[PDB]
C-alpha cells in the first residue's frame, strides 16, 4: 500500500 | 500607582469610533468562524475526546480524563439543549456525522460563538487601557483572522472556552484595576473583583494550564498590593489588611469553591458505572449504580439460544429456507446455499444456538469465553452457520455467508463451521461473553473474515429486501461489530437481577481520590505523537498539527498560526525589550529620553501584557509532557494585545520636554497628552493588516479543509517543518 | 556592595587565624588520609577515571562526555609514578594486587586536593572580614562532611572540581577587595587573571562548571552596574576599560586555557583506541594504528560483507521467504523476498558490494562513502531493492525487498541503487572500512535510510526476526550501520597494513569532539537505581553505593553529613526570613537593622546565597540523569554561607535609631557591631560536636573498613537510604 507522508492525523493520549 | 495618570485619562476618541471598529472586527471574526461550519461532516482531531466526554455526560456514565469537567459539561449542555441522547461515540477521525446524527453543527456553532466573542473582549481590554480605537481594532484583528485561533474555535474543542475565559479574565482585571485607581471598595470595585475571580475559575476549570493565568493576574495583584503597603500611600496597616483579605477572598477562596462546585456537578451527573471505573478505587466504584446494559446483561453459556444484533444497522443475524440464486446479477456463481441475511425485526429465524467445537468436554451451563472456537446452529432450519471461498452478492472480495446440514457440517465442512466471538480489544481475550455489554466481531476461523452487514443497499426480491450478511476481509473494521441482544432459553434462576446497593461517600473523599488520579495519570502517559512540539518553536509557528484528511478528495485541515501575524508579534516583543533596556541605560546616565506618559504606557499596560505573556510561555520550558501549539494560542491572545499597544506607543511623541530632568520627580512639568502620529500609524497598521489578511486567505484551504489543493500548491505551503498531506 | 564592611581591618590578630586554619586543615588531612590504601580494589567510578588514566599513558584515543583536564591530572600522577597503563579498571572489586596500578598515589592526589579545599574556604571567609572561629566552623563543615570525604579519597574528578570552585570563590573575593581599594593595580590584575584561571579549571573538569561561571558572572555584572552609575564618578572611557579588562580576564583567557587542554589531549592521544567509534573517519585518519591489531579493513568493490546495525546488533539478512500479499492491517505488500534483521551470523547475512552498471570500477578498488553501489544477496542471487510500498509495521516507511538480476538490470535499476552515506558531510569521499566507519545505508531513488528495531518482532511469517524498513527520517541516529566482516578477504589483506596519518586542523577536531560530547551527554537518559532528583539533595535523603565486599560484609556508601546539611537548610531558610523581614520593616519606615549588619547580609551572604542558587536551581531544568554529587558545589557554598550567617545573628544587629535609615548619606551608624563571642562560640561548638558525632557514626560507611552487624546497618537506614547487609 502506498507509504504516504506525514502521519495518520492522530489524536493525543487520554491516560490508559 | 502603576500608570495612574495614563489610565485615569478620558478616552482619546469619541465612543462612536470605538463602536464602529468593534462592530467591524466582530463581524470579520464571525465570518471567519461560521464560514462552512457544517464541513467537514466528520470528527476532527480531539473532537474524538471532548465529543465522547460530552456524550458520556448525557448517558450519565463515569469517565475520567486529565482535564477539569467545566468545558466538557458546557459542550454536553449544548447536546442536552438539542435533545441529543449520547448514542454517537465519536470513536475515530473521519466518522460520518451522517451515519449517527450527533448535533455537531450546534457544538461547532457554540465554539464559533465563543471564539467570535473573544474578539470584542480583547478590543474592550485595550479601550479600557486608554488606547485608540484603531489600535483596539488591529490587536483584535490579529486574533479575528489568525489561522490557529480560527481552526480551534470552529471545531468541538475545549480551547474556545479556555481562550474566552482568559480574555474575560484580562478584561475584568483591567476594569477592577481602574476602579481601584478611582475609588476602592465601591460597588463596581466588588463587581469587577468577583468577575475577575469567576473568569479565573472558568480558566482553571477548563484546563490546568489556567494556572498561568492565575500567575499573571496574581503577579499584577501582588505588585498593586505592594504599592498599597507603602507608607507614602498613607495606608493604615488595617486598610492594607482589608485590601489583602478581600483580594484573597475574590481571587483565591471563591474561585476554589466554584472549581469544587464543577466536580460536585460532575459526580452528581455521572452516577452510573462506566469506562472511568478502571481508574478509581473499589470504594469509589461502590458509589456508582450499574449501567442499564449491565442490569440486563446475562452470561452467555454453551447451549444458550441467542439473538445476535449488528451495532450500526440494528439488524439481527437471520436465516430462512430460501436459497441464494445460482448466479448473481453480475454473473458470479453462488453456492446456491441457504440465505443468511440481516433482519431488523425480532423473529424465530433470528435464533442461534451456541455450540462448542466437536469433541470438547464443555457441558451445558459453562460460560462462553471471547476468542474461543464455537459453532452457531440456526434453530429454525437445524443447520450450522458456514462461511466459504464463495464471493458475496454485492461485494466480490467478501465471502458469502450460508448454512450447512448437520451431517455435512460434522463431516468434511467442519472447519468452515468454526466461528469465534473475537473481542474488539486483545486485552479482552478469554473474558466471559455477556449479552448487551460485550461487543465482538463474529470471526470465521478458516478464511479469517468477520461477519458484516450494511443498509445502504438491500438484497433484491430473491433476498426479500433484507440486509446482506457477508464475510468482510477487513476484520478490524468497526462496522463489523455485533452484540448478543437476548438469551431466549434463559433459566428462571439466571433471570433474577440483584441490584447493587449504592454506597455514599464524602464528596471531599470522592474529589481527593479523583484529583490524585488526575495528577498521577497526567504525569505518566508517555508517547511520541507525530505532532509534539517544543516551546522554542511556538513563537515562530515553525510546525503545525494535522487535524483531518480525506484521501479521495485530497482535502485536509492543518492547525498552524498566521506566520505573518505571529512574527509581527515576536518582532514587537524584541523591540519592547530593546526600548526598556535603552530607557534603563539612558536614565542611569542622567539622560531622560522618554516622557512620563510614554513610560506609564511602557511600565503599565505593556509591562502587564509582557509579564502575562512570560507567564503563559516560559513555564513550558520547565514541563515535560506532550506539548502541542495550542498553548502558544492562549499566550498569542495576550501578545496580540501587547503588540497593538506597543506599536501605538511607538508612533507617539515619546520625547521628554527636558532631557536633563527626570519627569518622574514630583513637581516636574511633562506633556500630559502626547500626540499620536495618526496618519503614518494608520498606514503602518493597514499594511500589516493587509499582510495578515493575505496570509489568512492563502492558508484558508488548510483552515477550512474545503478546497482540494494540487500537489504543487501543497508544496508551496510547506513553510518550515510544515509537513502536509498530498504533497506527492 | 559591602564597601565599608570589606575595607575594615581583620576583627582578630593573624595568629588566631593561623591557629584555626592549621587545626581544621589537620582534621581535613586526617579524615582523607585515614586508611587511604583501603579497599585494595577498584571502587565506583574508579572504573572510568582509572581506565582513562591508563589510555593517556598508552596514548590510546578514547571519547568521553567530560572535558579532558581532570582526567589528564589523574594520568599525570600515573606518569610521575612510571605507570604504563597496563591495568584497565574494568569492574568494581578488581584487585590492585594482581595488576599494580599506582592507586595509592591517585587516591593521595585527590586527598591532597580535598584537604587543600579546606584552607581556601577558611581564607575566603577571612578575606570577607569574618572572625577566625567562623572561618574555622564553615571549613570544618567541609573537612568532616561524609560525602566530601568519600569523594575526595577515591580516584574521582570531584576533588579537582571542588578545589577549583573554592579557588574561584577565593580569587574573586580577593579581586573584589582590590577593586574596592584601588582598581588597575598589579594585584588587581593578578587576582582577576587568577579568578579566570580557576574558572577555566572548573569548566575544563565538568560542564556543571557553567554554574560557577554564572555565579561569578552575576557578581561581576552587579559590580559593573555599580561602576556604570554616574554617582561612581567614572567617565565612559574608564568604565569601558573596566569592561574590556574583565571580559579578557574572565572570558577570553579562560577560553584559551580551556582550548589548550583539548590541544594537549589530542597531542597525547595520537593512537587508535576505544574512542574511534564516536568520531568521523576523517578524525580517525589523524590517529596512528595501534602497535596492536586493527580490523579497520578497507572495503573494496566485489568484497562479500556482513552489514550490522549499531543499536540492535542485527545483521542485514535475507532468505527465500516472501512478504505476505497483505499485512494484518490490510495494506498490500509487494509479495517480494523478505529482508530482515537477524542477530546471529549466517550465510544469509552475506552481501556482495557491486558498482553501478557501466562503471569502469574493477576488483580491488576501494568503495568511497556516498558513492552509488548495489548490494547482491549471495545466497539468493538477488539485488537489494527499496520501493514505494509501505513496510509491515510502519505505514510511512518503505518495504525493503530483493529483485532478480534480470529485472534489477532492467526497469528496476534505479530502485537497486544504494549509498554508504556518511554520518558527517565532512566524511564524503573517504574510503569505507570495516568496524570503524559508521554509515546510513541510503536508498538513492526514494531518499530513505535502511532502519531496524527490536521493540516489536515480525509475526510467524517473518520468523520473529527484526523488520528492515526504509525510514524517511534519514538523519535519525538509529539508522546507523557498520560493515562487520569481509568474508572473502585475501590473505595479503589479512596481515597488518600501515596507515598514512592525515592532519586535521585543531579547531575542526575540537568542534567535532565537542558536538559529540554534548550529543552523548544529552542521551544519558536511561534509568539508574541510584539516580536522584534535585529536591532530595539538600536533605541528603538518599545516597549511592560505591563498593561492597560480600565475604567481609563491608561497604562504602556516599551520603552527606545529615546534621550539617540540615543545619545549612535551616540557615538558608532563616536568611530568607531575615531579608523578607528587613524589606517589610523598611517599607513601613521601621529601620531595625544597622548599616554594617546590612552590608554583611546584602554583600557576602547575598553573594553566597545567589552562588548557591546558581549551583542548585538550574538542575530542576535538566531532564538528564542526576545524582547527589551534583549538589557538592552548592553544599560547599552553603558551608561558607551558614558560618557567615550565624556570626551575623550573634552580632549586635540593632540600628541606633529605628525611625532613621542609616543608609542615608550622613546618618550616624555603629561601625563595629559587637559579636556576642561567648554564646556564639558555645553554639558553634555544640553544632561542631553534633556534625563530628555524625561523621564518626557513619565512618564505617565512609571508609568501608569496619564490618557492621545487620542491626547496626538497619540503625543507619532512614528515609530512602538502602544499605547492603541489612539482612
Ligand atoms: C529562558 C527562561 C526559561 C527557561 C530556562 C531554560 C530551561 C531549559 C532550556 C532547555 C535546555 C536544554 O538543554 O534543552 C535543549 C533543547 O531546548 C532548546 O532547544 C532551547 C531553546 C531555547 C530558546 C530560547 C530560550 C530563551 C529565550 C530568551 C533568551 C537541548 O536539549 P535536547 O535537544 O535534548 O531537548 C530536550
Ligand atoms: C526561583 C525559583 C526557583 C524554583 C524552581 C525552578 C524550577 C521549577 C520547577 C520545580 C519547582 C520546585 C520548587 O520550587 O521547589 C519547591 C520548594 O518549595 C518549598 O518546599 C518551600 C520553600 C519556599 C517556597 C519558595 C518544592 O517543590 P519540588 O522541588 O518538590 O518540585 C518538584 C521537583 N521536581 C521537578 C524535581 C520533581
Ligand atoms: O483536545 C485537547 C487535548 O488533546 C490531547 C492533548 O493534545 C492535550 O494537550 C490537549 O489538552
Amino acid at each position: 500500500t502506498s507509504t504516504n507522508a506525514t502521519s495518520s492525523s492522530c489524536a493525543t493520549p487520554s491516560l490508559k | 500607582q502603576v500608570a495612574e495618570h495614563w489610565l485615569l485619562q478620558p478616552l482619546p476618541e469619541p465612543e462612536s469610533r470605538y463602536s464602529f471598529w468593534v462592530t467591524i472586527v466582530t463581524l470579520l471574526a464571525f465570518a471567519a468562524r461560521f464560514y462552512k461550519i457544517w464541513y467537514p461532516k466528520e470528527v476532527v482531531f480531539d473532537e474524538v475526546h471532548f465529543g465522547k466526554f460530552a456524550s458520556y455526560y448525557l448517558e450519565r456514565s463515569y469517565f475520567f480524563d486529565v482535564h477539569p469537567p467545566f468545558a466538557k459539561m458546557m459542550i454536553a449542555f449544548i447536546g442536552w439543549l438539542c435533545g441529543y441522547d449520547g448514542s454517537f461515540k465519536f470513536d475515530e477521525i473521519g466518522y460520518s456525522y451522517e451515519t449517527h446524527p450527533a448535533p455537531y453543527i450546534a457544538y461547532r456553532s457554540f465554539n464559533a460563538i465563543l471564539g467570535t466573542l473573544t474578539v470584542p473582549i480583547m478590543f474592550n481590554t485595550l479601550k479600557e487601557l486608554n488606547f485608540r480605537a484603531i489600535t483596539c481594532a488591529f490587536a483584535s484583528l490579529l486574533v479575528a483572522i489568525d489561522t490557529a485561533h480560527v481552526t480551534e474555535t470552529r471545531l468541538i474543542l475545549l480551547d474556545a472556552i479556555l481562550i474566552i475565559s482568559i480574555a474575560a479574565t484580562m478584561y475584568c482585571y483591567v476594569r477592577f484595576y481602574k476602579c481601584q485607581l478611582r475609588q476602592p471598595f465601591t460597588w463596581s470595585w466588588y463587581i469587577w473583583l468577583h468577575a475577575t475571580g469567576l473568569s479565573l475559575s472558568f480558566v482553571i476549570s477548563t484546563k490546568y494550564v489556567g494556572v498561568m493565568t492565575y500567575s499573571a493576574i496574581g503577579f499584577a495583584a501582588v505588585v498593586n498590593l505592594w504599592q498599597l503597603l507603602d507608607i507614602k500611600a498613607g495606608l493604615s496597616l488595617r486598610q492594607f489588611m482589608r485590601h489583602f483579605s478581600k483580594r484573597l477572598n475574590g481571587l483565591v477562596l471563591i474561585p476554589f469553591v466554584i472549581y469544587l462546585f464543577w466536580f460536585w456537578v460532575h459526580f452528581t451527573v455521572l452516577n452510573t458505572s462506566g469506562p472511568g471505573d478502571a481508574f478509581m478505587s473499589a470504594e469509589f466504584q461502590e458509589t456508582l449504580k450499574d449501567s442499564p446494559l449491565s442490569v440486563d446483561s446475562k452470561t452467555v453459556n454453551y447451549f444458550d439460544i441467542i439473538t445476535i444484533k449488528h451495532q450500526d444497522t440494528d439488524a439481527f443475524l437471520h436465516s430462512h429456507l430460501a436459497r441464494y440464486p445460482q448466479r448473481y446479477e453480475d454473473g458470479r456463481i453462488s453456492s446456491a446455499g441457504q440465505q443468511v441475511t440481516g433482519y431488523t425485526h425480532p423473529d424465530f429465524n433470528n435464533q442461534w444456538e451456541v455450540l462448542p467445537p466437536h469433541g470438547s468436554d464443555v457441558g451445558k451451563g459453562q460460560a462462553v469465553l471471547l476468542n474461543q472456537h464455537i459453532r452457531l446452529r440456526h434453530v429454525a432450519t437445524d443447520t450450522y452457520l458456514l462461511a466459504h471461498d464463495v464471493a458475496s452478492p454485492f461485494y466480490p472480495t467478501n465471502e458469502e455467508i450460508t448454512t450447512v446440514t448437520l451431517e455435512e457440517g460434522d463431516g468434511e465442512l467442519y472447519p468452515e463451521t468454526l466461528f469465534a466471538f473475537q473481542p474488539l480489544k486483545k486485552s479482552d481475550e478469554g473474558h466471559v461473553l455477556k449479552s448487551k455489554t460485550v461487543s465482538f466481531r463474529l470471526f470465521h476461523v478458516d478464511t479469517s473474515v468477520a461477519l458484516w452487514t450494511h443498509n445502504d443497499e438491500l438484497l433484491p426480491d430473491w433476498g426479500f429486501q433484507q440486509q446482506e450478511i457477508n464475510g468482510n476481509k477487513k476484520v478490524i473494521d468497526p462496522s463489523n461489530n455485533w452484540v448478543v441482544d437476548e438469551i431466549v432459553n434463559l433459566d428462571e434462576v439466571r433471570k433474577v437481577y440483584i441490584p447493587k446497593v449504592v454506597k455514599p461517600l464524602p464528596f471531599l473523599k470522592k474529589w481527593i481520590e479523583t484529583q490524585k488520579s488526575m495528577f498521577e495519570h497526567n504525569n505518566k502517559l508517555s508517547s511520541e505523537h507525530p505532532f509534539a512540539s517544543e516551546p522554542y518553536s511556538w513563537p515562530g509557528s515553525l510546525s503545525g498539527v494535522s487535524f483531518w484528511t480525506n484521501g479521495d478528495e485530497k482535502k485536509q485541515i492543518y492547525f498552524i498560526g498566521n506566520i505573518i501575524g505571529w512574527w509581527f508579534q515576536v518582532i514587537s516583543l524584541a523591540v519592547f525589550v530593546g526600548i526598556i533596556v535603552a530607557d534603563l541605560i539612558t536614565r542611569h546616565r542622567g539622560y531622560y529620553a522618554l516622557n512620563k506618559m510614554t513610560r506609564e504606557k511602557l511600565y503599565g499596560p505593556l509591562m502587564f501584557f509582557f509579564v502575562s505573556w512570560c507567564c503563559h510561555y516560559f513555564p513550558f520550558f520547565l514541563m515535560a509532557r506532550q506539548k502541542f501549539l495550542h498553548h502558544y494560542l492562549p499566550a498569542h491572545l495576550i501578545a496580540c494585545l501587547f503588540s497593538g499597544a506597543l506599536w501605538e506607543v511607538i508612533f507617539s511623541d515619546c520625547k521628554s520636554l527636558d532631557l536633563e530632568k527626570d519627569e518622574d520627580i514630583s513637581g516636574a512639568s511633562y506633556e500630559r497628552n502626547p500626540k499620536v502620529y495618526v496618519k503614518p500609524y494608520t498606514v503602518f497598521l493597514v499594511c500589516v493588516s493587509c499582510a495578515v489578511a493575505w496570509f489568512f486567505v492563502y492558508f484558508s484551504p488548510l483552515v477550512y479543509g474545503d478546497v482540494s489543493l494540487s500537489p504543487s500548491e501543497v508544496v508551496s505551503r510547506e513553510w518550515f517543518d510544515i509537513e502536509l498531506n498530498f504533497s506527492k
